[PDB]
């Protein structure tokens, strides 16, 4: 008798809904497991979708449901993750095409005259294929196999076809390996499979057979896909030193864009110092022999997730947080020592006999004299680059022209307030600390008004712009571009507390 | 030798609902004062009962007039944000809703920048004076944060 | 009016050469006291919950006005048996290290 | 060139009893501004404790003045208007009696319209200076609710 | 502090896959309770008369203020066993929908 959807709407929802739009500091997974497709990044809300698509025997799973189950001190979760695939070796061209729950075994009645589409090298068709029987989508996907494999095309002459049952798709995989590409395109006969199959219909995943890449490539590739994510991890086996020095060269390539994470155990950690000094961006981890992994190395991933940067009083430390779940690695202050020399990451146990305490110690990050040292930096860096980058572009957006005047620079000041606002609220920017002399004449030298180093004292930043012309590489042409230079006190946190009473 | 002319000075508002790009100001009136401001006052002192002296800090305003020749756009565009309702506009609150900037720029290249307020008072309708003119606009504004850009 | 038992620069009891525990008279074990109470840290006086210092709330985590660590040192300067009243209190937070400093008042 | 003359200018009259259908002026005095108004003033602010700043909303009316030449039509016309007292005939609910409507149109086109108010003072004799001529009368008007239509 | 038993997008008890109904503990049961006694209308509660939500008095209907549909709102989501306080509430009225948000305040 009519519905109440149509006149009166709830949408209800448990609490801690928070809306956001932006920049996403998430975690992305470089896996080498064999259902994501090479070329496509897919991005989770929860931990039972993550189970749902892959798996509890899966890794991803357990490596997902460690991550989500983490809260903050202002109480908050990472509420997103994301995937990717790395190829380790050279893969036979395939294509899948189903998301939604089709299979419901419709074949029935469809035996006659199946006239798939195969558009390979040649153009080829398939013959008649019974699905009358329909008696189970194992037996159907078999009954295709052996038709294919009845062509004489060389890619499928030893094709092959698989069904994934939690997740529904169907898959084609080429004979060769490391070159080749297929399409599927459907026809004109009422009674077509392909219709029906995941491909040859609208969103439909096409891979192209090729050789085995370096992981440095594969990262480089995922970010062209999409950028929207920050400390990216591998999974799985451990990589070699010369693989995870390729990687932190390309990181560091980058300007401050993410955070590299890795693990690695105390034997190890003379070797990859020597070769990683510098390159920040860089994290190092250690990682207990004997116990199982307990996933150490997502810790620093998990804190920057868990920020929230749009509410004021927003930075955090990194030093004194505590994982129950994770196990225990140094209890000494000599191999303490060592490993802080070595500029290394780690869960340190302060007693026994009794409630433990253990917490995630060093803040610090592996990098050169100039770059930023400690974590926390890092991260705001990382946001307020994205912030003014966007604010930037939606001036360009908007207003019809900038004439390069002194019009354009007062309305480039206009929208860069804001942004500046935000940052002196959030905690990113600090005021009243102290300048020593050599860092004031290191400002003076850097912009070359002096008293500016008063103005960074008081406020926190200084900034100033201006306008000039330039030729560009690919044409003979000459345009105008404006530069800027900001200055600014970076944020602190407490690591270590002094202090002294006097009786009188 | 120092120059200390007004020529060539130009302002920008910008608002944070009204106008959310922002406009400019270029014709500024005649025979009022382009732009004037009555003095910062942010600490006090009072008299001990010994004789001495005790300073200490104060809050403290800051106003802003700035005139125009009537029958201009920028006379339009400055009754308009006079005539918008701060009661309207749902908006989040506690951030003085319809938050207001103000950058002006000098001939030598001072840039300063002025937020955290709002226009406050102005004409409704236009003046006539005996001589058979129109009397030049004027209005006020008041800000909060002194930002203290003053680069060469 | 107090006493205590000496112990060294770490926590433990200290001994004499002739292998006796001194017990320690007035003021010094009123420094020995004050020095334990602001090392002692809340939650873990079985007894006698929220009494310490808090330092894993209001000092390390990331804070809005630090006026609340102030109070949490002073109420745990306070309670020693013997303490009056406090004169100086600092909170520093220069540089990277929180400085503390504080001078206090007994009867003696 | 802005051309800022206050020659041509009119204005129009509308009262709800007295004169209903309105009449016209257009001898105004020499030695008086002709047209003038106060400031407007619908903003206010008041200050915190911890330094900051707040901005509300106020409520403000608008008062007018206007001068002729004694002894011209429009002066008596203006006399009448200001000795027609309030207290005969009646009114709707929540209109005021007498809601005198203002319309006012510049030279150029634009023109302005000004509802809900009344007059309030004016002169009730000649005033002679010591030159031997007359003063040019003066009135005074209010009005709550106003508009903006500068373009022709 | 209270329970009720799961029902779907519409509302009629969901059974889950062994057949057995569901007692929802607490927060999540006050979500549900919430958007029940929101969607409920006033003038058909027999045994309690003048409780509900009077949206054909105070919505529906051409109104001067739009205060009383507030004021009636804001009862309809107290009188819950465990609600608290409301922290927010909108009323946007854009188009032609009535927008209506609120954030809602528990013990627990």
């Amino acid at each position: 008798m009519i519905s109440q959807s149509r006149y009166i709407r709830i949408i209800s929802g448990v609490g801690a809904a928070a809306p956001v739009a932006g920049r996403k500091l998430i975690l992305r997974v470089m896996t080498t497991n064999n259902v994501i497709p090479p070329g496509i990044v897919i991005e989770f809300d929860n931990a039972n979708a993550v189970l749902s698509y892959f798996g509890a025997q899966s890794e991803e799973y357990q490596r997902a449901a460690a991550y989500f189950k983490f809260i903050s001190k202002s109480v908050n979760s990472p509420s997103s993750i994301s995937f990717a695939r790395w190829v380790n070796t050279a893969i036979a061209p395939m294509v899948v095409g189903d998301n939604l729950p089709k299979t419901i075994a419709d074949f029935a009645g469809f035996s006659a005259g199946v006239l798939t589409i195969m558009v390979g090298a040649a153009e080829q068709n398939i013959t008649a294929i019974d699905t009358s029987a329909a008696t189970s989508m194992d037996n159907v996907a078999s009954i295709i196999q052996t038709e294919i494999r009845k062509n004489a095309d060389p890619q499928l002459a030893q094709a092959t076809v698989t069904w994934n049952q939690n997740t529904n798709q169907f898959t084609l995989v080429g004979a060769t390996i490391g070159t080749g590409v297929l399409a599927v395109a459907k026809s004109a006969d009422p009674q077509d499979m392909s219709t029906a199959l995941g491909w040859s219909t609208s969103n439909v995943v096409n891979v192209a057979g090729q050789s085995a890449d370096l992981p440095d490539a594969a990262v480089a590739k995922s970010t062209n896909v999409s950028n929207n994510f920050g400390s990216f991890l591998f999974a799985g086996a451990p990589l070699d030193n010369d693989q995870i020095k390729a990687v932190s060269a390309w990181n560091a390539a980058q300007n401050n864009q993410f955070i590299y994470t890795v693990a690695t155990s105390l034997a190890n950690l003379g070797t990859l110092f020597t070769l990683v000094n510098g390159n920040a961006g860089t994290a190092l981890n250690v990682l207990s022999a004997t116990a199982a992994n307990d996933f150490v190395e997502q810790c620093p991933s998990e804190i920057l997730a868990a920020t929230n940067y749009d509410e004021p009083g927003a930075s955090q430390n990194y030093m004194y947080y505590q994982f129950p779940g994770r196990n225990i690695t140094v209890s000494d202050d000599t191999v303490a020592n060592t490993v802080d020399k070595s500029r290394g990451n780690y869960i340190g146990v302060t007693q026994a006999n009794g409630q433990q305490l253990a917490f995630y110690q060093r803040g610090i990050l592996c990098g050169g004299p100039t770059d930023a040292v400690d974590m926390n930096v890092y991260a705001n860096e990382i946001w307020l680059k994205s912030a003014i980058a966007q604010a930037l572009l939606d001036l360009f957006l908007n207003v019809n022209a900038v004439p390069a005047s002194s019009t354009g620079e007062a309305m480039t000041l206009a929208v860069l307030q804001p942004v500046l606002d935000k940052a002196t609220a959030n905690g990113t920017f600090t005021y009243g600390k102290e300048i020593s002399a050599v860092q004031q004449q290191y400002i003076t030298q850097v912009t070359g008004d002096r008293r500016a180093w008063r103005q960074v004292q008081t406020l926190g930043y200084w900034i100033n712009i201006t306008f000039s012309s330039y030729t560009n590489s690919n044409t003979g042409l000459t345009e105008w571009k404006a530069n800027y230079t900001l200055i600014y006190s970076k944020g602190d946190a407490i690591r270590f507390v002094e202090g002294s009473d006097v009786m009188i | 030798m120092i120059n200390v002319s007004g020529f060539g000075t130009g302002i920008v508002i910008v608002s944070a609902s009204s106008f959310p790009m922002g406009f400019s100001l270029s014709k500024f009136a005649d025979d009022e004062s382009p732009i004037s401001s009555k003095e910062l006052e942010p600490f006090g002192y009072e008299m001990l009962y010994d004789g001495g002296l005790f300073a200490f800090d104060k809050a403290a305003p800051l106003e802003v007039s700035v005139s125009v020749i009537a029958g201009s756009e920028d006379d339009i565009n400055l009754r308009i944000l006079l005539n918008s309702k701060k009661g309207s506009f749902r908006f989040l609150p506690g951030i003085i809703p319809d938050m207001t900037t103000l950058v002006a720029t000098l001939p030598d290249g001072g840039r300063t920048v002025l937020s955290n307020g709002t226009i406050l008072k102005g004409p409704a309708i236009d003046t006539i004076q005996n001589t058979g003119r129109r009397k030049g606009n004027t209005y006020t504004f008041v800000f909060g944060s002194y930002l203290g850009a003053q680069t060469a | 009016s107090t006493s205590t038992i000496r112990t060294g620069t770490n926590n433990d009891i200290l001994l004499d050469d002739n292998g006796n525990m001194v017990i320690l008279r007035d003021v010094e074990a009123c420094a020995q006291d004050v020095r334990a109470a602001m090392l002692m840290r809340t939650g873990e006086n079985i007894f006698d919950v929220n009494s310490g210092v808090g330092y894993f709330e209001y000092i390390f985590s990331p804070q809005k006005s630090y006026d609340d660590a102030r109070k949490s040192i002073a109420d745990a300067i306070l309670s020693s048996p013997d303490v009056t009243g406090i004169e100086q209190l600092d909170i520093d937070i220069t540089g990277e290290v929180f400085g503390v400093d504080a001078k206090v008042i007994t009867i003696h």
